[PDB]
């Protein structure tokens, strides 16, 4: 708990730019009505915004309409970070794009009907990246901040410029940018992504530290758990939160490859690593590379590991690389990899407790049509030794249960399904129940 | 005019928003209150 | 499914306390006194938890619903039932006046015996009231500014009387001790068991059943089960449930505990078998029950041993010669299922066989509810969520929890406590509650 | 003699037998009086307490 964060909550109106707090909190953080504030949310996602005053919100929330949510990619009861502003520009020249299905016959009038009336006179403040909506007419569009003079943030004052220049933007390469994996789509492991930021993204952004207080950091670490985890998605969202030049190694793909070719791409990978550095590589299926070497009855499989020992070897510390690899099976590891210089340490990403389940659960249903009798923490409950997968694959089968609970108002031969049914779509708990009942 | 023109257009444009935000503020607070018995 | 529940009958009451608080006193409405064919001041029969009877004088009372029935204390205590329990009434037509009754003072209810007590307290209590008394009632006098506790130890003719002035009344022998009650108090039945009405249904219906009504199946030409295994897990309430079964059967009911008879001389084993098979054969209608079977009748392949083999033997032919009109059904019970001689699970020997298995969570609860209902438990106390936090955990193990909370909780308190002392400060006692934390810190040692 | 002495012998197990089983009707009466005038009692010191009950629910209601 600290000031500056607050909890997430809907503005009474329904303003792009507005941000409302209570007075007491204002006050408290040193902020004006009308001031432009810098809101941090998942993701790294910022938003740039009007902080004003209201009566009816609490002191530890924060109220925003969905446009705001959306672009800092948090969701009703959050938390959110937000602090001053005091750097922000008039803007010069700012480019806008609309998104694709929002308008049909389309880049003709967008500037007179839509923008130049929501902007005009106005002096909104607006991001790179941020995607806002304006209506005019009986239609709405959606439109994204591609640039800004200056960058990011910018104040649009009647003189800056607004260029309406390129090709309507994809709901699909806007959709993609939903779907990055990030550290809040993980449950259940504060203990470990706690550790591996502090092995791996401490050190990768501090190294005058360490050579300072006369430590060297550790730079082999070792994700092992049974299957379903998270491992595979704690190194999928390490990738998009990192500071560094990240290069995926994913072992059965490297075995796949031919004699040599393998070898090569280990190389390839170390190099590009060294070159770009400050660098994670991320060796996913260790086990598959790396075996115990008694297992494996073949000359090539010997050579591997050997190529990669010499190259986890042959770091030199001011490299700047960080190697996590990842593993269900951590006792059919070579032992030559968890000496000293190598996987010196490791993080178990157990099975989780109720309250990760639970978090889990969260998580696997925020995009979900639950109804009022679902009790997810029940669930939670009632499913002991669930991992993250087992969790998912549960909230899955609940709502294909839900669907086919629905069959009759549908038909199989129809083109696409009519939406009032669609839109009326709830997942019940008697659908979690029969859910339970198949994965048992 | 100008350098000081821009600071009260902005200042003016805020307090206006304010306006508009306290103008809901009041209505809802009154829903409320009209909830609460209702 | 597992359908034998109670029905709606008319002589069936719900328990209430009556307004008056008279030891003979059993209140009615007209309505029910009318449709049960009862007259104010008969003699009444009440039957309550494990075989426990009372006999009492009915009365009627306005303010007494038509389905529930009324009474002090002191007969819930000895019907066993609480408030809100159901319990069964019937006429008592046969009610002698009693000739001569012995009953006993309660040890600590009578400390420092003022030694006259025919005349201060029971003498006037009984005289010329005519009240009915029954064998093993405890009831309550209040005469000086003490209260005394009396049981009723032998009444002749027993095991009712009506106590009417000539009646004899015989304060002989050594006060009672407390404990040797709250030990008959303490004592176990039905509803101390928790997790398994499933179960429990069906060892009614394969022992209480066809030894109840044999006239039912030998009637649709039906032959009834008559070896029963109770198999589980260890701590899982088989041993209880037969301590149960044992207080509340019909039947007379002998116990073998394996490990006892194995405790005897070459011979001394098998003869006891046989004289429990012979006991019960005699008193039929009857169920012995083997507890840890397992400890008599191992695979045979494991037991190096010449005598062992021969008690397994003795056991089989006993089984086997009971004529089915013996009326006897042999319960036992075993946590090793597959280690038990499979001569045993035979037709004719232990044909059915019910899983005691782990309990869910909804179990779980009855269960801890069982066990802290003599438990001064907090406000902040969940034991649902307790229940939930408690995964693969059996009977035994929630009663140690239960223990251990309680333990912690003292530990707790161990500042205002001397273990020096004789005895403990007594507002420190009636002060001691269960937190929570006390269930997290017990929670948190058995894992 | 020993020929008469268990003729003997039977009749006088006769003459206890109608001695001890020879050795109401003013009590019989008295004890049923007695007892339901005794239970009559009760009643009154029921029905009595039923009304003072009755009465404190009414008087709670209001
Ligand atoms: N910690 C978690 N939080 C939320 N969802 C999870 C979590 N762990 C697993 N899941 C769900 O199940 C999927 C599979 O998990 P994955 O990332 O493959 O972990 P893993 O343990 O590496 N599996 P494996 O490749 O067999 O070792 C995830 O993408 C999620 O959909
Ligand atoms: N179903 C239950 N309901 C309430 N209490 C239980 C239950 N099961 C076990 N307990 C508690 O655990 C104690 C020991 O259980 P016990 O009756 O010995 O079970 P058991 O399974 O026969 N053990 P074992 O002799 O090893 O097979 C009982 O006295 C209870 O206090
Ligand atoms: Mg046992």
């Amino acid at each position: 708990n600290r000031p500056n964060r607050l909890i997430v909550d809907e503005a009474i109106n329904e303003d792009n730019s507005v941000v409302s707090l209570s007075q007491p909190k204002m006050d408290e953080l040193q902020l004006f009505r009308g001031d432009t504030v810098l809101l941090k949310g998942k993701k790294r996602r910022e938003a740039v915004c009007i902080v004003l005053s209201d009566d009816t919100c609490s002191d530890e929330k924060i109220r925003m309409n969905r446009v705001v949510r959306n672009n800092l990619r948090v969701r009703l009861g959050d938390v959110i970070s937000i602090q001053p502003c005091p750097d922000v520009k008039y803007g010069k020249r700012i480019h806008v794009l609309p998104i694709d299905d929002t308008v049909e016959g389309i880049t003709g009038n967008l500037f007179e009907v839509y923008l130049k009336p929501y902007f005009l006179e106005a002096y909104r403040p607006i991001r790179k990246g941020d995607i806002f909506l304006v209506r005019g007419g009986m239609r709405a569009v959606e439109f994204k901040v591609v640039e800004t003079d200056p960058s990011p943030y910018c104040i649009v004052a009647p003189d800056t410029v607004i260029h309406c220049e390129g090709e309507p933007i994809k709901r699909e390469d806007e959709e993609e940018s939903w779907n990055e994996v990030g550290y809040d789509d993980i449950g259940g492991c504060r203990k470990q992504l706690a550790q591996i930021k502090e092995m791996v993204e401490l050190p990768l952004r501090h190294p005058a530290l360490f050579k300072a207080i006369g430590v060297k950091p550790p730079r082999g670490i070792l994700l092992y758990g049974p299957p379903g985890t998270g491992k595979t998605l704690i190194a999928r969202a390490v990738a998009n939160e990192t500071g560094a030049f990240f290069f995926l190694i994913n072992g059965p793909e490297i075995m796949s490859k031919l004699a040599g070719e393998s070898e090569s791409n280990l190389r390839k990978a170390f190099e590009e690593a060294e070159k770009n550095a400050p660098a994670i590589i991320f060796i996913d299926e260790l086990d598959a590379i790396a075996p115990k070497r008694e297992k494996t009855h073949g000359e090539v499989e010997r050579r591997i590991v050997s190529q990669l020992l010499t190259l986890m070897d042959g770091l030199k510390q001011r490299a700047h690389v960080i190697v996590m690899a990842a593993t269900n099976r951590p006792n059919s590891i070579d032992p030559a990899l968890r000496r000293f210089g190598r996987f010196d340490r490791e993080v178990d990403i157990g099975i989780p407790d109720a309250t990760g389940r639970l978090e889990i659960l969260q998580i696997h249903t925020k995009n979900m049509k639950l109804a009022d009798d679902v009790d997810l923490e029940q669930v939670a409950n009632e499913t002991h030794g669930h991992v993250g997968a087992d969790l998912a694959a549960l909230c899955s089968e609940a709502a294909l249960q839900a669907i086919r609970k629905k069959m009759d108002l549908i038909d199989l031969e129809d083109e696409t399904i009519d939406a009032e049914v669609m839109n009326s779509l709830a997942v019940t708990m008697d659908d979690f129940r029969w859910a339970l009942s198949q994965s048992n | 005019d100008v350098v000081v023109k821009r600071q009260e257009a902005l200042a003016a444009a805020r307090l206006k928003m304010q306006e508009e935000l306290n103008a809901q503020v009041e209505k809802h607070k009154e829903k409320l209150k009209q909830l609460e018995e209702e």
